[PDB]
């Protein structure tokens, strides 16, 4: 395994924050569509994580209570 | 954390996120980084590279079904390299 470049520390930081926006948004949008001012709860996050296939790696991290 | 704003930035006007939702999103983002790192290693490994590159991560992203991400990260890399 080689080292880890700055360009990578950068890219990694940059896409993780895009994913925070993605998971949040996706979770809300799948619950309240576009309706504004709604309250996002844990159920909504475990709901999209159980739905979206690209989120299956989070099935054990965000399980359904 | 800074995740509080990233969140309320991704959400519509007047939306709120419970402390559990945010916590969950935080853990989720953490597993994401580890997972993308891990996968980028494998792709960088199958792509011969000894070192993970900006294109090994962008390829993993898209190969991991987050192709939406790519265009901005590329726009960012391009601007990042000049500075």
């Amino acid at each position: 395994t080689g080292l880890i470049t700055n360009e990578v520390l950068f890219l990694m930081t940059k896409c993780t924050e895009l994913f925070v926006r993605h998971l949040a948004g996706a979770a809300y949008t799948e619950e309240f569509g576009q309706r504004p001012g709604e309250a996002l709860k844990y159920e909504h996050l475990s709901q999209v994580v159980n739905k979206n296939k690209n989120l299956e790696f989070l099935l054990q991290i965000v399980p359904q209570k | 954390a800074v995740i509080g704003r990233l969140i309320k930035e991704a959400l519509p006007e007047s939306a709120s996120v419970s402390k559990e939702a945010r916590a969950a999103i935080a853990r989720a983002a953490s597993v994401f980084a580890i997972f993308v790192t891990s996968s980028s290693t494998a792709l960088a490994h199958k792509q011969n590279h000894k070192t993970i590159t900006a294109k090994d991560i962008l390829q993993t992203l898209t190969e991991l079904d987050f192709e939406s991400f790519v265009p901005s990260l590329t726009q960012d890399l391009e601007v990042y390299r000049k500075v």
